[PDB]
């Protein structure tokens, strides 16, 4: 427990510092963090979640079938029959999926009515945290979380298999981006109705957490949405007629991400019972994972020529399609070592300090990246080795 | 009827073919001897507390002496095939190698020639062979024929058929829809009148029989020429092996060594060599060329094949029936014609199956890759370009372009792909491709200024360091990206060479079993003897100046096994009883592990040479089961995996390696299983399947595959004759969960059908049972149901096995297996050995105590016996002499006394043909299985001349007999109306049959009854005239579209694939019980029981 | 509208006829945003993401909230969320000056009735002196965004307004025949929309000239995106055909079967489709689909689906490997090597961001 607390400070503190979690205080504490009364994330915060959405998004988009709730609209003004108010608080989407539905029939016109696909996109929805009441006014507070909902209007047959198909895929995605993916299970805890669709979770330093979700509420809400004489269009099978099914949308959570930085450095215990205590650690993001790929560096003279061409690398780099931290500024603050430490505490892959050795030691892409491979790199090959880096790394 | 009991209910089924309470148990002596006992073996007084009930009501049978009716049943099946075989056997017209031919048949042994094959053998009986390419397609390329005449096919016209070449995709993939179109010669002939049986040697003829059975209907039956051999002229596991070494290149070769060739050497002996085969192997691998060589020779292959068939055969029957039974023979006739369902799913159940092993490895790799990375580095020390660098540097090699010839001096128009280095063939290098743009630059500003100045700076940097033509033709970096090491070179499925990469274990810090060290990478493990010996790092002023000086990597490598040192020792008490590269124990000294010495079954230690500094190390055991060398591998299969799940193993601080060892542990089983599994490929039902809209009601995608695979179940095979399908007759649930941690389920699933089958418990233990009892006077007994005693008692008999371990208070699943083992061959040393390993420090002496004891308790009085083995006293007393049958019948030829037998001769088999025989035992048991050995724990059922073998085999040979009746009766009864369906199974103690859904309940009785009979019958011969209730009504008969023992299961695990039975297809349906089942069927059938349910 | 009817086709925006009005559309109150729009949108925003965000990594993705407790308010001046984090991120770059913190947040205004304005925002903070210089030029920068190497964007207007309570900056407009409309509004809060917000010990904020501590100025570079595509949606239009700015075009290409026809050719096209997708290029196949749907009654939809090219995969290719493709601008049906088609487009693509 005390060791678990220390791991948390380590992985949290580093987040306040090194800017991954914009806001500070109690609204941040684990419990609150998870609820969402937090101020936010560092730029770093954004880059990762973006990479993610983006990275996760690519997979979703690929196969022969793919679409969007198209909009994602906080919205929802309206009275009675559609959604039923139960308790108190607000009017901001709670089902990225719901909207995805109106868009459904038209999504249906799409693909030639042919299809039995997955209609979805990404956006923010809001959660309230109301442990319990009595004290004063009432039903105050609000938490926020950016979700990903994939709906699918499936036949009676895509059915259990298509649901089960997802199980498969999703899981391989995580392991793919996981440093120790064994902390990503599924349960089938619920419902005496609608049957299956399992819940997902991560193994934090203090137990499991609910992440994504997955139901098969096959064709029950559309009937809800679009009443009929037992109406409308059923949807095509391929020469027959059927009313489309449900598609389980792991929600989101910024959390998936939240668990990754965990996984990475989560890796507390890592060296909790092994080697000498020089446990400085580093966070670890699969390369694609990390918000920043590298910290350009520059030292010595003339101060500028070197700050220059670092200037030089950045752009060239910037251009390529690589995230960077420009280290010209960098020569200013600190002393070499803590640079390393910060950076490692940052995940930024490698770092190259263009100094006297840089032109005047004519050439050299100066060393950094760990496991301490400070090998000299003629700047180019390597630069274009990193371009490779990403590619293979990404792939798996 | 009644309820009578000088023992166990028997009632009124008997009246028809037996008597319930009718066994002439003789007065006082006989009834009393048995009773006097147990006062000593502690069973009676309370046995009179039973849960007795059953109400039996069945009239299906007729005969006098059930067996008399068994030989009859055997009679019908055996006869039609006896007749068609007869004529094939006495046939006069030998071989006729005409030119040769081409595809589908015709004939041609001729006054002149051939043809007329519009369709198949009107032959009435023949033999055949089949070849299949490394075009890997399990499909054909020629089939050889005798009595009438038949023929070769499309292999060799196939070779001019499309699609491009080898290893990717191609046409035979779509040749999977070839199956239906092909057949197996139709597959059949007619099923109209006499059906040609077929005598052949082994598999893939089993493949000619890969297509002859499959459509689910067919009265063709076969039988191995290799099986029978095993049966008559066969040899034991270890004896044959010793026999093999000395035999080709001393008593009674008459070797009869499985395969064909070595058997012909014994049956006939001439033209004895391999017409063909030096070829066909000098590339059971090269095709396109094949036809050429083929045309000329493939007729050869054929013929060679034929002789064998012919040579083993015309001589293989007679000696077989020289061991005379109708049943043994008929039961094996159907065993061969087995079946196995399958659906669209196998490949998928198998492919999802394949995806995981990777993930796993792929993952430990990164773990690995990373942990090793982290480690090595964090240790700031010494000087760069050496020491821990060496380690990190080897494993991680990449961005090289040095060599391998290829293209060079020839190649076409490069796409900026220009490998440098490249040495021998690659260097008729000429001018071109380097210059710069008019074109354009990207941004207006200092950027261009700078951007362009950078390349200048960079570009020149090239004219700067290294050599200039590497630039021409830029590299592209061979491979990888991160910390991984590449042996590749080898394609052979499922491989991960970074572990063989000695060193990984110091990484993956590992000691902890026998408690500690860390290990050395693959040999033994240090300890803490702060010597006062061993270590003289000591001093004085000398040490100061000189120690540092070092001289050799050693004082630096020594200093490391020394930092390593105090820490290993401190590090040991802390966990056991809980730095500039010389901090992490394993890694330092270990550099290069773990060195010479010997596995030498070293409970011991290494008398120096080895042995340095503060701690001593025990060159870790064991290796007998491995058999011949130094541990070599930490994850070494065998002992080591056992210890990973074992009580002791390492990865001290966190997830790390536990994850690792644990992970690999998961996949090991699958690696090897993997290949063999994926391999069966398969054939499928396209449209001409099960008709009647039968296809309709079942429910069915129609977008799925409904074909089936059939595995060669060696009729006989084994010296016990038990079975010969590594993969399929080696079925298992899933203790070490994961892919193929059994695909059993997927196995069967035809829509309109379901599979009736079941499990008889210790079908083997019980046989041993009555045997003794029956000869300890009244068959009631002692060990066996005397000692099995009425007992079940809530949980059950395992609770008895449990009794064996509790007295000696210990795990039972580990205790039960060894009795089985005790039951089988020897005892004494074997217990100590096995128990010891799986056990710990009590050492040989204490092991002795226990082994000797356990053996003492069930067989430990003077001369030979008391306790429990008056039966083995008989297995032994009846079998240390003459040759015999097993009181039931059939003979097991090779014999100690009997190998010896025309009296005492020739140094008496050296007197060590017998001592070399002293050496095989234990090893043989951990060897017995080629795939995995002794099995996984939680189940695990796997078991020169002399008792051991013989004794072990009696039980076994006799459980074979067992199988055949269950079968013979059932086959019989299916014929006997209420028709149902199929199969041979004979798997372990399981025997599954297929049925249409309806009459699936019908078969239930069949099985039920069939066992009663089997069981019944056993006693009469074996013991005499009677037997009990409990066995009679089994446990229950299982029905499901799935293939796992004890239905509700659900089989999560395959850890992957696991939505399973959710991931779906099927999901569990119960086995009725005996009482229930009868209720629905009510006195079996014709078409009479029918309506109501 | 002429385009109005074509505009929906297979709905390129969610909403029936009266639902979406050229005012509710200007109110985002319309029933909501539809299918093809998004691609464009995710597409649009993204290219902006480059616009200022990718170009000179002096700025970063800031994450401001969507809601507010206490006084319970709506997200209207998305320009606000930044304010709060300035201090938060200040610490980021030592204490240098200046830069911003972009965040494309669906801000507000829901006119009684309601609607949602997606929008995107940039909040840079310049010092007084070189504030103006590092001010007027700014217009210039993205002046070019939208114009972005134009087609009809020879019609992007800008007006100057005296004043207001900020210190000025100009607004943005587009040439709408029916009635011009305001697209973006940049301010010059050279003064306090902080100060009070962040009062007390002012020396805690502020920035630098280069050696001297100072409290920088406040700025606004917002107009809302939600409809930023609505406009670009007009330069397009002028038989039914709709041309579009490549890089933008929600989707990139399409295809179906032909001549083969059943089975394998179709399967090959899909695989090709998949391959093109892996690296980064949208597309559309028409397989399984059981009808030829003609070729010019199906091509008019490409027009209407303001696509870009096509690739009629046929059997006169199974032994040669040559597909007949077009473009959705001038039809000059061409012939081509269906393969190198990988590094193809990228040219027409990557180089389409050129002229």
């Amino acid at each position: 427990a005390p060791g678990s607390g220390e791991g948390s400070e380590a992985l949290l503190e580093i987040c306040q510092r090194r800017h991954f979690l914009s806001g500070s205080k109690q609204q941040l504490s684990r419990d609150s963090l998870l609820s969402g009364c937090h101020p936010g994330f560092g730029p770093l915060g954004v880059e990762l979640r973006k990479n993610l959405a983006a990275e996760w998004w690519t997979s979703v988009v690929v196969f022969r079938e793919q679409v969007f709730p198209v909009d994602a609209l906080h919205h929802k003004p309206g009275p009675l029959l559609p959604g039923d108010s139960a308790f108190r608080s607000g009017k901001l989407r709670e089902n990225l999926l719901h909207g995805a539905l109106e868009h459904y029939v038209n999504c249906l016109d799409l693909v030639n009515k042919r299809l039995p696909y997955g209609l979805a996109q990404i956006g923010v929805c809001f959660h309230p945290v109301f442990d319990t009441k009595q004290i004063r006014n009432g039903v105050k507070s609000i938490g926020e979380k950016t979700e990903a909902s994939l709906v699918w209007f499936t036949p009676p047959r895509t059915s259990n298999q298509w649901l089960d198909f997802w199980l498969r895929h999703r899981l391989q995605w995580w392991r793919k981006f996981a440093m120790s993916p064994s902390n990503f299970s599924s349960s089938d805890c619920q419902d005496e109705e609608g049957r299956k669709g399992n819940k997902l979770y991560y193994n934090f330093p203090w137990g499991k957490e609910l992440i994504e979700t997955l139901w098969n509420l096959g064709d029950h809400e559309l009937l809800h949405m679009y009443p009929g004489n037992v109406s409308k269009l059923h949807g095509r099978d391929g020469r027959k007629n059927v009313v489309p099914c449900v598609l389980s949308v792991n929600g989101d959570l910024d959390r998936g991400m939240l668990a990754y930085l965990y996984d990475s450095f989560q890796l507390t215990e890592n060296s909790f019972t092994r080697k000498k205590n020089l446990h400085r650690k580093v966070l670890k993001l699969h390369p694609c994972l990390a918000p920043i790929k590298v910290a350009l560096d520059v030292g010595r003279g003339p101060t500028l020529e070197l700050r220059q061409v670092c200037q030089g690398l950045f752009n060239e780099l910037l251009e390529n399609g690589i995230s960077v931290w420009p280290g010209y500024l960098e020569t200013m603050q600190s002393s070499l070592e803590q640079l390393y430490s910060k950076y490692d505490e940052m995940s930024i892959l490698f770092t190259v300090l263009v100094t006297e050795t840089t032109l005047e030691n004519g050439l050299i892409h100066l060393r950094s990246r760990d496991t301490t491979m400070k090998e000299m790199m003629h700047i180019s090959k390597l630069k274009d080795f990193l371009i490779k880096y990403i590619s293979s790394a990404k792939n798996v | 009827r009644h309820n009578p009991l000088d023992i166990q209910m028997l009632s009124r089924g008997l009246h028809e073919q037996i008597f319930g309470q009718g066994g002439e148990m003789p007065g006082e002596a006989a009834v009393r001897r048995s009773v006097e006992h147990l006062q000593k073996h502690g069973l009676w007084g309370q046995p009179a507390v039973p849960l007795p009930d059953v109400e039996l009501r069945l009239p299906p049978l007729y005969g006098d002496n059930l067996d008399q009716h068994f030989r009859l049943l055997a009679q019908k099946q055996s006869l039609p095939y006896l007749e068609a075989a007869n004529l094939l056997l006495q046939a006069q017209l030998p071989p006729k190698p005409p030119a040769w031919a081409w595809a589908e048949g015709w004939t041609r042994y001729g006054p002149e020639g051939e043809a007329v094959p519009v369709a198949i053998p009107e032959e009435r009986a023949l033999v055949f062979d089949v070849e299949v390419c490394l075009a890997e397609g399990t499909c054909p390329t020629l089939a050889v024929a005798i009595s009438p005449s038949a023929w070769y096919s499309w292999c060799s016209q196939r070779l001019v058929e499309e699609r491009y070449s080898w290893t990717s995709q191609l046409s035979p993939a779509d040749l999977i829809p070839l199956e239906v179109p092909t057949g197996a010669s139709s597959p059949t002939q007619r099923d109209w009148q006499e059906q040609l049986v077929v005598g052949h040697n082994v598999s893939f003829d089993r493949a000619h029989i890969r297509e002859q059975y499959l459509i689910q209907g067919s009265r063709m039956r076969f039988l191995d020429t290799m099986s029978m051999h095993m049966a008559i002229s066969g040899l034991s596991s270890f004896q044959r092996s010793l026999w093999i070494a000395a035999k080709q290149g001393w008593d009674w070769l008459d070797i009869s060594s499985v395969n064909s060739n070595s058997l012909a050497e014994v049956h006939r002996l001439y033209v004895g060599g391999p017409p063909k085969e030096p070829r066909e192997l000098f590339v059971k691998g090269t095709m396109k060329d094949i036809r050429e060589n083929f045309q000329d020779l493939m007729q050869y292959c054929a013929q060679d094949v034929w002789a064998t068939h012919e040579v083993f055969q015309q001589q293989l029957p007679l000696f077989l029936e020289r061991c005379p039974h109708p049943v043994t023979l008929a039961g094996m006739l159907e065993m061969g014609v087995s079946y196995l369902p399958v659906n669209q799913n196998w490949e998928r159940y198998l492919a999802e199956a394949q995806g995981t092993y990777e993930e796993l490895q792929r993952e430990m790799k990164k773990s690995l890759m990373d942990l090793a990375n982290d480690a090595c580095q964090l240790l700031s020390g010494e000087r760069y370009k050496e020491d821990p660098w060496l380690w990190d540097l080897e494993w991680d090699l990449q961005e090289f372009k040095q060599k391998k010839a290829k293209k060079v001096k020839k190649e076409p128009a490069t796409a900026s792909k220009l490998p440098i280095e490249g040495a021998g063939a690659p260097g008729d290098p000429m001018d071109q491709e380097d210059l710069g743009p008019c074109s354009e630059e990207e941004e207006f500003q200092q950027d261009v200024m700078a951007r362009a100045c950078l390349q200048k700076l960079k570009g020149t940097t090239e004219l700067l360091p290294k050599r200039p033509q590497h630039l021409p033709g830029h590299p592209g970096w061979y491979r990888k990206l991160c910390p991984r090491l590449d042996d590749p070179a080898w394609t052979p499925g499922p491989s991960l060479l970074s572990l063989q990469m000695r060193v990984t274990p110091k990484l993956m810090a590992l000691t902890w079993d026998g408690f500690p060290l860390h290990y050395s990478e693959r040999h033994g493990w240090g300890y803490l003897v702060p010597g006062r010996r061993d270590n003289l790092a000591k001093l004085p002023t000398g040490t100061t100046l000189e120690s540092a000086g070092v001289v050799c990597p050693y004082r630096a490598i020594e200093s490391l096994y020394r930092k390593h040192c105090l820490e290993q020792g401190k590090q040991q008490l802390m966990p056991q009883e809980a730095a500039a590269v010389p901090g992490q124990p394993l890694a330092l000294t270990a550099r290069g592990g773990p060195k010479d010495t010997q596995p030498s079954y070293h409970h011991g230690n290494g008398p120096y040479n080895d042995v340095d500094i503060p701690g001593c190390w025990f060159f870790k055991l064991p290796h007998k089961d491995g058999n011949s060398c130094n541990v070599g591998s930490p994850f070494a299969k065998d002992f080591l995996p056992k210890m990973e799940d074992g009580t002791l193993q390492a990865g001290p601080g966190g997830a790390s390696g536990p994850r690792a060892l644990e992970i690999n542990k998961m996949i090991s089983f699958w690696r090897n299983a993997h290949k063999r599994i994926s391999s069966q490929m398969v054939v499928w039902l396209p449209r001409s399947a099960l008709p009647r809209a039968v296809i309709r009601h079942p429910d069915y995608d129609e977008e799925g595959l409904y074909g089936a695979i059939l595995p060669q179940v060696v009729t006989a095979g084994t010296i016990t004759r038990r079975a010969v399908e590594p993969t399929w007759l080696t079925a298992s649930n899933a203790r070490p969960d994961r892919v193929g941690s059994e695909l059993k389920a997927m196995v069967q699933a035809p829509p309109g059908y379901t599979l009736v089958g079941a499990d008889v418990d210790s079908q083997e233990l019980w046989i041993a049972a009555v045997l003794g009892d029956a000869h300890f006077a009244g068959m009631h007994g002692c060990t066996a149901f005397g000692w099995m005693t009425l007992q079940g008692r809530k949980s059950r008999g395992t609770d008895l096995h449990s009794k064996t371990a509790t007295t000696v208070g210990i795990s039972r699943e580990h205790a039960k297996i060894f009795n089985y083992g005790r039951i089988y061959g020897a005892g004494q040393p074997f217990a100590e050995r096995l128990l010891m390993q799986f056990n710990h420090r009590l050492t040989q002496q204490e092991a002795a105590e226990k082994a000797q004891q356990m053996y003492a308790a069930t067989k430990g009085l003077r001369w030979y016996r008391l306790s429990d083995e008056g039966e083995w006293l008989v297995r032994e007393l009846n079998l240390p002499v003459d040759r015999t049958e097993g009181g039931w019948i059939s003979l097991q030829d090779l014999r100690k006394v009997q190998r010896e037998t025309a009296r005492k001769s020739q140094w008496k088999k050296w007197e060590v043909v017998a001592e070399r025989a002293w050496k095989g035992g234990t090893e043989s048991e951990m060897f017995n299985k080629l795939e995995s050995i002794a099995t996984s724990d939680i189940p695990r059922t796997p078991v020169e001349e002399f008792m051991t073998s013989r004794v072990n085999w009696v039980v076994q040979s006799s459980a074979v007999d067992y199988l055949h009746l269950m079968l013979v009766a059932m086959k019989w009864l299916f014929e006997e109306f209420a028709i149902d369906g199929r199969f041979c199974i004979s798997i372990h103690d399981e025997v599954r049959y297929l049925v249409r859904e309806e009459d699936r309940y019908r078969a239930a009785l069949a099985l039920q009854i069939t066992n009663l009979l089997t069981r019944c019958m056993f006693a009469y011969k074996l013991g005499l005239n009677d037997l009990p209730q409990s066995v009679a009504f089994f446990s229950a008969v299982d029905i499901d579209r799935c293939l796992r023992k004890e239905v509700t299961m659900d089989c999560k695990t395959p850890s992957n694939p696991t939505g399973m039975e959710r991931r779906y297809g099927i999901p569990q349906g119960e086995a009725l019980d005996i009482y229930q089942i009868i209720e629905l069927t009510k006195g079996s059938l014709e078409k009479r029981s029918q309506p109501g349910p």
